[PDB]
Formats: C-alpha cells, sequence, structure tokens
C-alpha cells in the first residue's frame, strides 16, 4: 500500500526465525531499536505488527 | 559537541571484574567472516559521547 | 585511545578548489573506512561523502555531484577532500567520522570549520 496507507498485519500463535532475515544481505536497512539485532531468537512476545 | 571520549558497544563476551579491553578489531555479528573489512554484520566497535 | 587529529583548514577565496586533509591515528586504519560529513550553522548535520577501503567508490549525496572528491592514503594514513567551484554555501564544519553503513551518530572527531570569503 502506499506510505499514507500503510498496511499493517498482525501475528501471533508461530514461531518467528529472525536469524534467516537478518543474515540474507538483500536489504539494506536493518535498524532494531529496544532490542539487539540479534539474539531476537531468545525472545517471546505476545503479538507482532507488521 | 565534543565527540573525544569513545566507549565500547560491541563485544563478544562480558569483561572480567578489572580488565582492560583495548582490542579495536571490527566486530562481527553474522556467519559471514568479517576478516577485518568493514560490511554487512561487521561493526566498528567504538562509539562516541558527543 | 583513537584520536582523528583534523588539520584546520584556513580561509580561501572563490577561484582556486580547495584542497582539505584529515587525518586518523590509534587504530589499523586499513580496516576500517573513513567517512566525510558537514555540520552548517543553524541545520543538523548530513552525510557528505564515503570511500570504501576495498573497491574504492566514492559515494555521496547527488546534490554535490560533480565537485566534491575524496583521496585516501593508508601509507600516510588520512583523508584529503578536494572541492571545485566552491560557492559560499559550503560555510560548514566538514568534519570526519570512521565510517559505518549508516554513518548516523558514529565516532568522529572535532574538525575545522571552513567559510569561503568572498
Amino acid at each position: 500500500a502506499s506510505v499514507y496507507a500503510w498496511n499493517r498485519k498482525r501475528i501471533s500463535n508461530c514461531v518467528a526465525d529472525y536469524s534467516v532475515l537478518y543474515n540474507s544481505a538483500s536489504f539494506s536497512t536493518f535498524k532494531c531499536y529496544g532490542v539487539s539485532p540479534t539474539k531476537l531468537n531468545d525472545l517471546c512476545f505476545t503479538n507482532v505488527y507488521a | 559537541g565534543n565527540y573525544n571520549y569513545l566507549y565500547r558497544l560491541f563485544r563478544k563476551s562480558n569483561l572480567k571484574p578489572f580488565e582492560r579491553d583495548i582490542s579495536t578489531e571490527i566486530y562481527q555479528a553474522g556467519s559471514t567472516p568479517c576478516n577485518g573489512v568493514e560490511g554487512f554484520n561487521c561493526y566498528f566497535p567504538l562509539q562516541s559521547y558527543g | 585511545q583513537v584520536q582523528l587529529v583534523e588539520t584546520g583548514g584556513g580561509l580561501v577565496q572563490p577561484g582556486g578548489s580547495l584542497r582539505l586533509s584529515c587525518a586518523a591515528s590509534g587504530f589499523t586504519f586499513s580496516s576500517v573506512y573513513m567517512n566525510w560529513v558537514r555540520q552548517a550553522p543553524g541545520k543538523g548535520p548530513e552525510w557528505v561523502s564515503r570511500i570504501s577501503p576495498n573497491s574504492g567508490n566514492i559515494g555521496y549525496t547527488d546534490s554535490v555531484k560533480g565537485r566534491f572528491t575524496i583521496s585516501r592514503d593508508n601509507a600516510k594514513n588520512t583523508l584529503y577532500l578536494q572541492m571545485n567551484n566552491l560557492k559560499p554555501e559550503d560555510t560548514a564544519l566538514y568534519y570526519c567520522a570512521i565510517g559505518l553503513n549508516l554513518s548516523s551518530s558514529s565516532v568522529r572527531g572535532q574538525g575545522t570549520q571552513v567559510t569561503v570569503s568572498s
């Protein structure tokens, strides 16, 4: 969607492997704030909003 | 701004008590070896106060 | 203690491309690359130009296209910035920062402020 019409999705009740995303080299923008970009596999949250 | 004061932000393990870590090797944050060359998953370990 | 000693830049009148130097010490310089970034009075800092260690590709804002050039020398372990057709708008602090891909709020030196005097 457009920048003003940014699309929102909810993710829950699954397992997220952020290692594949982080180690991809196909993305030029990787900025994690609040938690380290790595060691994300050790954190479990109630919901994720994309 | 006075940015002459630096500090260590990336390290593989926590320092032991009264340790002086002066190594400036580029920190590796991914599977790909860094080999002392900056790039993806290769971050300089120093950061300034300012 | 890494010291990014930056050479001062005197006042230069328009008519000749300005040459500025910026040195680094206290760490292995051939590993990481260096970056030129400018802060002008009345506005926040902005990234100017970057040079890769191995590929040696100069990347800088298109707004400064065709007038800014970089030259790095590991033997002397320093950077040199050349600006052609210098205009008064160039008046600012062209400081240096150890270049990381983001190059945002990273390590930097005091630098020297240069203003083009008509």
